[PDB]
RNA sequence: GCAGAGGUUCUAGCUACACCCUCUAUAAAAAACUAAGGACCACACGA
C-alpha cells in the first residue's frame, strides 16, 4: 500500500528527454561471485553514453539504443565491465519520466508505451515477494587473474 | 454494547472510512464466484465458466439479444423467459460470449497479473475453470481457492481487456523479462520425465527418420519413451534477414526429446530440447522463445507444451 | 436404449495429400477416446503397406564402413530409404534397384520400375554424389507388411515402417449437440506417407476393425 | 476468432491508441450501419475492429480521414 | 468405518453426544428407525422404578451448519447391550466408531492435468454409489409483522401468480409436506396489505420434510396450523 | 457499473438497446465523501 | 508391519502395482501407488459459493 | 486377417463369467479388448429401479414405525438390487410384506417376465408385529447413470437415483492361443463382472454392434 | 407515448427502469401483460 501511494502520480508522459546523465551500471560483488552479471542487469534499459570495448572511442553501443537480447549477448563476448545507463531517477522530465530513461516494458519486448502507468507496476512488484521474505582476516583471490 | 459509536471522521478515515471502503476500491456489478478448476483442455487465451454464471452475468446482453431477434417483446418478458432458463436462452448465451471477455480476478490480487482477461467456455458445472499455465501468475491453488469474475460492458473496457489483459498477452511478469505462464507443476514433471535416458532402455540403437516416426514407436510400444536413439530432424534458424534457414542432421538423443520437436516451433534450435528440461530449462526455452518467434507462436507453443506435458506425465505414471 | 448419437461429418480440413485432420462433433460420452484409440492402434500397428527392409550395397559388406565419393554415411543412406513411400501390385515382394553414378543427388525417381512398381515420391532423395567416378547401386526388398518390424528384432537390415501412415494424435474435447451432455468430439490428425489419402487410410483402417467384428454384429 | 494481438501492436505500435481507434471502429459498427471491410466469420464488433487493424487498413489515420470525408459530404449533402 | 484410523474415534463418538449410549445394559426388545426399547437386565434395574429403557433416536433434523443429524439403529431386536454401548448411528458415525469421510480407492499418479497441483479427480462410481451425497436441512421462517394499514394474511390468495406455484401449496396458503420444491418456487403464500410471499431461494432445491407453525394467542389460527 | 446512480440506469438501458457505450456521471460515493467532509466543516466543493 | 501386512494378502509388499489407463488401455511404466485412504468432504460445497 | 469367435465362455459364478475370443493378432487383442471394455463400462442397457412409492410415507426423508431403517437407506437398498425385464421396457413391482423378518427381494410379487436375479437382497426389516410395509417399485430400462435431479409428480412419489449399468467390473487379459499351428495369435478373456442382468455372451455381442455402428461412419457395413 | 384520464382483465395501470391505443377535458370495439425498499459489531471458517 505504502509502495503504491508514494507511486501512482508516475507515468510515461514523454519519450525523451536528451538527458545524458544516469547511472553507472555495474556487476554487484559483495565479496564472493558476481550474483547478478551485467547482461541481467542493464536488459531492456537505455544506455546514457556510447559503451565502448577495450578498442578506445569504439562505439559498440550507441548513445540512446535500448539494450534487448542481442546487444546484451554482444556485450558478453566483448567482455565490458561497466555501461552507464539511462536511470529513471536521472530523468528531468516534470510530472512523469520519459519513456527512454525508463526502458523495457518487462512485459513486452520494446520500449515502455508513451503513457503506461509505471509506478504502480513498481510497487506491485516490489509488494508481491514480500510474502516470500522473511524476518529474522585476511584475502584470499579465488581464481586466475 | 459499549463501544465507541461512528463519527464524522470515523467514516472518512480508516480501513472502514468512505475512500478506502467505497472510494478507493469499491464493490461492483455483474459479479461472480466460484471455487476453481483446472480443465486443461483450455487455451490460456480462454477460461472454463459455469452457464448459472454466464446466465446471471450476461443478463442485460441476453435481453438485449432477445429484443434484437423478437423472441421477447420486452424486457418483462425476457427476464422471465430467463428465468425459465428455455432453450432459446442457451442458445442466445452463446451468441454473447463468442468475443466477451472476463476478468478473472483472485481475491489478493498482489501483482499486475493478479487479475487477467479471458474469453469464458460455456461449461456446464459450478465451478469457474482457470487455465493450469496461469495459475502460477494468479499465485491461485485448487484447494478451495475462489476468484472472482468481472464482465466488461463497453466496447473500450471489452476491447482493453483483449487488447491488455489477456492471458496470451501477459507471457512476461511486469517484475522481471522471465516468462510467468511458464509449466510449473506437472507438466514440468511430464517433460521432465520425458527427456531422459535410460543406458538400455526398449528400442534404443536404431536410427530415427524424424519425430514422427519416434512418435509412432512410443505409441506403438515397441519403443522405450526415453532410449538414446539417433533421429534426423528438420532443424530451422532464421539467422537470415529474417528468413528460416533449415538444417538437416543425424543428432544424438532420445526418443522422448525428438517427441517434443514437433511441438517447438521452427526457429528454436535443438540444443534446447536436448537436455534434462528441469523447470529452469523450460523457462529459458519459453523465454528463448518469446525473444526469438514473438508473442502468438510463444503462446501456441506453450498450449502444446502443456498439452504434451500433462499427457506424458499421465503416461508416465510418477507416483 | 440400443440408440446411439452417431456422428456426423462436420468439417475435414484437408491439409497437403500427406496430411489431413478428420473431425466427428456428435459421437457420445467417453465414445471420443474409445474411437481414437481404436483407429490409433489399428493403423499404427497393423496396416498392409510395403516398405523396405533389407538393403545390400555391392561394395559395403558391414554397417561402420561409408564409400567414397558419398557426404552421407550408409548409416544415414538408409535413413532416406526406410522414408521411401512405395506402393506394390499382387507381388508380396520384389527387388528394386539403383544403379546411378555421375556428380548429383540419387533422387527416388531413378529406382528401376522392375515393373509396375510405383514410387509415390520420385522426388525423394537417397544420397548424394560428388564424384563422376563414383557409382552407387544397391538392391531394395520390400514386403507387404502388417505393421511396424524394426530391424532389432532380426545384408543391411533397415527398419521397416510397413504401415503407411507416419503420425496419428487424436483429441477429445467436448461437443454439444442441441443441449444434451458434454458428448465427445474427436478430432484426428493424420499424416501419411503418400501411398494412400489418409482420409483412405482412416477408412481402411475403420473397415479392418469392423472386420473383425463379423461375427459379432448380431446377424 | 483471435487470441493474441501481437500484430496488431506491430501495426500500432502504441498498444494503447490501438484500443481507442478499435473502440470507435467499434463504435461506428454498432451505432451506425457501418459495413466492416474484413467480412466476418460471426465475430463481434470489438474483435473484428482488431481484425481490420491487422490488415493495416484501419488505423488512427484512415479512420480520422474517412469521418472528415463523411462530415465533407455530410455539408455537401444540403448544396 | 475408516480402514485405518487411531482407535480413538470409537471413543470420541462415544464421548460425544451424537451417538445414543446405553445407560444401563439388557437386551433389544424393539428396535426401530425412530425409537430403540431396551429391556434392562435383573442384575442391573434398580428394586424400584426401574422398568426397561426407551431411546428415541433422534430422525432427520436441522443443525448448526445447516446438516442432518440422523441417528440409525445399530442393533436388532433380541441382540445383548451391555452398559455403557452404543446403539445408534449417529451423524459421521458407523458400528459406534467416528466416521467423518468415506474411505475408497486412491491411485497417486499425475492423470492428464486434471489433478494439476492439488486437484483432486473423482471417478463417476463415486458418484453412482453415492458416497458423498448429504442431506442439508435449510430452515427458511417466515414472519408476520404488524403492519400499517391492516396485518398481512398467510392465505393462498396471491395476485399475479399462476396456479401451478400455488398447486404446491395447500389450501391455506403452506406447502404439502413432502412437497419437492425448486429453485424459485413459493412455499407459503403471504400478501402484504395494499405479495411478499416466502419463495425458495434460485438455485437450492430439495423436499420439505417438516412445516412447523407457531402462532401468538389471540389470533385465530388458519387450517394449516 | 457501482454506484451513479443515472450512470447505471443508461448503461442497463445501452445494454438492452445493443450499444455498449458508457455515460460516465460521477460516483455518488464520492458526493456522500464531500458531504461527510463539508459536515465536518471543511468546505470542500468543485470548480467549473 | 505395513510390509508383512500387504504380504499377508496377494498384494504385492511394495504397495504399488501396474495400473493401465482408462482411455489408452496400455499399463502405465513405474507402476502407481493405490490404496483406500479415508478422505473426508468439507462443507465447503461449490454449490454454496455461486 | 483373422476373426475372433466366441470360442468360450466360462460361467465361473453366478454373478461375473470369463468370456474367451480365440483369434487375434498384434495389436488387435490389446485394441479390442480396452474398447470392448470401454463400450461396456461406458454404455451397457441395464434394468435398475428409478422410482418407488411407498403406502404411507410422504416423502424420502420421512420413517414409517416398524421399519428397521430410514426410508432413505431403503430406497438406496433398492437401488443394489439387480432385476431384469425380457418384453416390457417398462414394469411395476409391488412389494407386499408383513410380520417380523426381513423383507428381502425374493417376496415382490413379479409378473410373468420380470424377475429377480438375486432374490437375497434385503431391502428392509421389519419389526414390528403389527407392521405392513407395502411399496409399489417402478423398473425401467435404460443406459448409463442419470440421476434423480436431471431428469424431466404426486408428493408421495419418491425418487431414486437411476443406475442402468449391469457390469460393473470389466477386465481384459491378453495371452497367447494354442491353435493347431501358427504364432503370433493371442485369445482374449475378459472377466467381466456383472450384476445378474445380463448375460455375458449378449452383453458382449451387444457392446460388439455398439462399437461397430460407431465405427460405421468411415466403413459401409 | 413523457403534463391527465379511459379501455377489454383483476383494486389500480398516466413510460414509475417499466408493456398496447386515443385526445386536450370526452370514456370504449381489442388479444400477449404488472410492483420501483433494506445498516454496524462480534463469532467461526476458507483461501
Ligand atoms: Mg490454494
Amino acid at each position: 500500500r505504502r509502495l503504491v501511494d508514494v507511486a501512482q502520480d508516475l507515468v510515461v508522459t514523454e519519450d525523451d528527454c536528451g538527458t545524458h546523465e544516469g547511472i553507472m551500471m555495474t556487476p554487484v560483488i559483495e565479496g564472493g561471485d558476481v550474483k547478478e552479471p551485467l547482461r541481467d542487469r542493464v536488459l531492456g534499459r537505455v544506455t546514457a553514453e556510447d559503451v565502448l570495448k577495450p578498442g578506445t572511442a569504439d562505439i559498440l553501443v550507441p548513445r540512446n539504443t535500448l539494450l534487448h537480447e542481442q546487444w546484451c549477448d554482444l556485450l558478453e563476448e566483448n567482455s565490458v565491465d561497466a555501461v552507464k545507463v539511462r536511470s529513471v531517477v536521472s530523468c528531468d522530465t516534470d510530472f512523469g519520466v520519459c519513456a527512454h530513461c525508463y526502458g523495457r516494458d518487462l512485459a513486452r519486448g520494446h520500449i515502455i508505451n508513451k503513457g503506461e502507468a509505471i509506478g504502480v507496476i513498481a510497487a506491485q512488484s516490489i509488494g508481491e515477494p514480500g510474502t516470500q521474505l522473511t524476518m529474522r582476516s585476511s584475502i584470499q583471490v579465488k581464481n586466475k587473474g | 454494547n459499549k463501544r465507541p459509536l461512528k463519527s464524522l471522521a470515523d467514516m472518512i478515515k480508516g480501513k472502514q472510512g468512505r475512500f478506502r471502503q467505497n472510494l478507493l476500491g469499491k464493490r461492483v456489478d455483474y459479479s461472480g464466484r466460484s471455487v476453481i478448476t483446472v480443465g486443461p483442455y483450455l487455451r490460456l487465451h480462454q477460461c472454463g465458466l459455469p452457464k448459472k454464471m454466464a446466465l446471471e452475468l450476461f443478463k442485460p446482453f441476453i435481453y438485449g439479444k432477445l429484443e434484437l431477434r423478437g423472441l421477447a417483446t420486452t424486457i418483462k418478458a425476457a427476464k422471465k423467459m430467463v428465468e425459465r432458463e428455455e432453450a432459446v436462452v442457451w442458445d442466445i448465451l452463446d451468441e454473447v460470449i463468442r468475443e466477451h471477455p472476463v476478468l478473472l480476478n483472485r481475491a489478493p490480487t498482489l501483482h499486475r497479473l493478479g487479475i487477467q482477461a479471458f474469453e469464458p467456455v460455456l461449461i456446464e458445472g459450478k465451478a469457474i475453470q482457470l487455465h493450469p499455465l496461469v495459475c502460477a501468475a494468479y499465485n491461485a491453488d485448487f484447494d478451495g481457492d475462489q476468484m472472482a469474475v468481472h464482465v466488461p460492458l463497453t466496447l473500450e473496457a471489452q476491447l482493453e481487456a483483449r487488447a491488455l489483459m489477456m492471458s496470451t498477452n501477459n507471457i512476461l511478469s511486469p517484475a522481471n523479462g522471465e516468462p510467468i505462464i511458464v509449466p510449473s507443476q506437472d507438466v514440468v514433471l511430464g517433460l521432465y520425465y520425458m527427456t531422459r535416458d535410460c543406458v538400455n532402455a526398449k528400442g534404443e540403437g536404431m536410427v530415427l527418420t524424424g519425430p514422427k516416426e519416434a512418435e509412432r514407436l512410443y505409441r506403438s510400444g515397441l519403443a522405450s519413451l526415453h532410449a538414446r536413439v539417433k533421429v534426423r530432424i528438420t532443424e530451422y534458424e532464421k539467422d537470415a534477414n529474417g528468413e528460416l534457414v533449415a538444417k538437416t542432421s543425424l543428432k544424438d538423443t532420445t526418443v522422448g526429446r525428438a517427441i517434443l520437436w514437433m511441438i517447438v516451433p521452427k526457429g528454436l534450435p535443438y540444443s534446447i530440447v536436448n537436455q534434462a528440461l528441469g523447470k529452469k530449462a523450460i523457462s529459458k526455452m519459453l523465454n528463448t522463445c518469446y525473444r526469438i518467434l514473438g508473442l502468438k507462436p510463444t503462446v501456441i507453443f506453450a498450449d502444446q507444451i502443456m498439452y504434451t506435458g500433462f499427457a506424458y506425465a499421465a503416461r508416465s505414471g510418477a507416483s | 436404449v440400443t440408440e446411439f448419437l452417431k456422428p456426423r461429418l462436420v468439417d475435414i480440413e484437408q491439409v497437403s495429400s500427406t496430411h489431413a485432420k478428420v473431425t466427428l462433433e456428435p459421437l457420445e460420452r467417453g465414445f471420443g477416446h474409445t474411437l481414437g484409440n481404436a483407429l490409433r492402434r489399428i493403423l499404427l500397428s497393423s496396416m498392409p503397406g510395403c516398405a523396405v527392409t533389407e538393403v545390400e550395397i555391392d561394395g559395403v559388406l558391414h554397417e561402420y564402413s561409408t564409400k567414397e565419393g558419398v557426404q552421407e554415411d550408409i548409416l544415414e543412406i538408409l535413413l532416406n530409404l526406410k522414408g521411401l513411400a512405395v506402393r506394390v501390385q499382387g507381388k508380396d515382394e520384389v527387388i528394386l534397384t539403383l544403379n546411378k553414378s555421375g556428380i548429383g543427388p540419387v533422387t527416388a525417381a531413378d529406382i528401376t520400375h522392375d515393373g509396375d512398381v510405383e514410387i509415390v515420391k520420385p522426388q525423394h532423395v537417397i544420397c548424394h554424389l560428388t564424384d563422376e567416378n563414383a557409382s552407387i547401386s544397391m538392391r531394395i526388398k520390400v514386403q507387404r507388411g502388417r505393421g511396424y518390424v524394426p530391424a532389432s528384432t532380426r545384408r543391411l537390415l533397415v527398419d521397416a515402417c510397413y504401415s503407411p501412415v507416419e503420425r496419428i494424435a487424436y483429441n477429445v474435447e467436448a461437443a454439444r449437440v442441441e443441449q444434451r451432455t458434454d458428448l465427445d468430439k474427436l478430432v484426428i490428425e493424420m499424416e501419411t506417407n503418400g501411398t494412400i489419402d489418409p482420409e483412405e487410410a482412416i477408412r481402411r483402417a475403420a473397415t479392418i476393425l469392423a472386420e473383425q467384428l463379423e461375427a459379432f454384429v448380431d446377424l | 476468432a483471435r487470441v493474441t494481438v501481437q500484430d496488431a501492436v506491430e501495426k500500432i505500435g502504441n498498444r494503447f491508441d490501438l484500443v481507442l481507434v478499435a473502440a470507435r471502429r467499434a463504435r461506428q459498427m454498432q451505432v451506425g450501419g457501418k459495413d466492416p471491410l474484413v467480412p466476418e466469420e460471426n465475430d463481434k464488433t470489438t474483435v473484428i475492429a482488431l481484425r481490420e487493424i491487422e490488415e493495416g487498413l484501419i488505423n488512427n489515420q484512415i479512420l480520422d480521414v474517412r469521418e472528415r470525408q463523411e462530415q465533407q459530404e455530410q455539408e455537401a449533402a444540403e448544396l | 468405518k475408516p480402514l485405518v484410523g487411531t482407535g480413538m474415534e470409537r471413543a470420541v463418538a462415544v464421548d460425544s453426544g451424537v451417538t445414543a449410549v446405553a445407560k444401563r445394559g439388557g437386551v433389544v426388545q424393539y428396535v426401530d428407525a425412530s425409537r430403540i426399547v431396551i429391556k434392562v437386565n435383573e442384575d442391573e434395574m434398580y428394586p424400584g422404578e426401574a422398568g426397561i429403557d426407551i431411546y428415541n433416536l433422534t430422525k432427520y433434523t436441522r443443525s448448526n451448519q445447516n446438516t442432518c443429524i440422523n441417528q440409525m439403529p445399530c442393533v436388532s431386536l433380541g441382540e445383548p447391550v451391555e452398559r455403557g454401548d452404543v446403539l445408534a448411528d449417529g451423524p459421521s458415525t458407523d458400528l459406534g466408531e467416528l466416521a467423518l469421510g468415506q474411505n475408497m480407492r486412491v491411485a497417486f499418479m499425475p492423470w492428464n492435468g486434471y489433478n494439476f497441483e492439488d486437484s483432486i479427480l473423482v471417478s463417476e462410481r463415486v458418484v453412482q454409489e453415492d458416497r458423498f451425497t448429504t442431506i442439508h436441512i435449510q430452515e427458511l421462517a417466515c414472519v408476520s409483522r404488524d403492519t400499517k394499514l391492516g396485518p398481512e394474511e398467510i392465505t393462498a390468495d396471491i395476485p399475479n401468480v399462476g396456479e401451478a406455484a400455488l398447486s404446491k401449496l395447500d389450501e391455506s396458503g403452506i406447502v404439502y409436506i413432502g412437497a419437492e420444491v425448486t429453485g424459485g418456487d413459493i412455499l407459503v403464500g403471504k400478501v402484504t396489505p395494499k405479495d411478499s410471499s416466502l419463495r425458495v431461494p434460485n438455485g437450492v432445491s430439495g423436499t420439505v420434510i417438516d412445516v412447523q407453525v407457531f402462532t401468538r394467542d389471540g389470533v385465530e389460527k388458519d387450517k394449516r396450523a | 457499473k457501482s454506484d451513479d446512480v443515472n450512470g447505471r440506469t443508461k448503461m442497463y438501458k445501452n445494454i438492452v438497446d445493443g450499444n455498449h457505450q458508457m455515460e460516465p456521471g460521477m460516483p455518488e460515493s464520492f458526493n456522500v465523501l464531500l458531504k461527510e467532509i463539508r459536515s465536518l466543516g471543511i468546505n470542500i466543493e468543485l470548480e467549473d | 508391519e505395513i510390509k508383512e501386512l500387504l504380504k499377508l494378502g496377494d498384494l504385492p509388499t511394495s504397495g504399488q502395482i501396474r495400473l493401465y489407463d482408462g482411455r489408452t488401455g496400455e499399463q502405465f511404466e513405474r507402476p502407481v501407488t493405490v490404496g483406500y485412504m479415508y478422505m473426508l468432504k468439507l462443507n465447503h460445497l461449490v454449490d454454496d459459493k455461486m
